[PDB]
């Protein structure tokens, strides 16, 4: 009977955390303004 | 005399466990720096 050390099977721990709305996503060039963000605004050369 | 076999699978001779792709690509971008209000009203100027 002392064969019981196991890590356990079927590997879910139920989600006590809060559910994921919102998923890290890739905000990149095409979604980034800049450009016209400072020709509207004139920045200086 | 009995002679060996190069036998080989098509599966197994063209699907060998790959390399990991590479990852990569972790840009992170930062905003412009943000700007001072260098304005009147007409009730503070003319007055």
């Amino acid at each position: 009977p002392s064969a019981g050390a196991s890590i356990q099977a079927a590997g879910k721990e139920i989600d006590w955390s809060e559910k994921k709305l919102f998923r890290k996503a890739v905000v990149s060039t095409v979604f980034a303004s800049d450009q016209v963000a400072e020709r509207l605004r004139q920045d200086l050369p | 005399p009995t002679l060996p076999f190069h036998g080989e699978s098509a599966y197994r001779t063209d699907y060998v466990p790959k390399p990991l792709p590479e990852v990569a690509k972790p840009v992170e971008v930062k905003l412009p720096p943000t700007l001072p209000f260098n304005a009147q009203s007409c009730y503070r100027s003319e007055y």
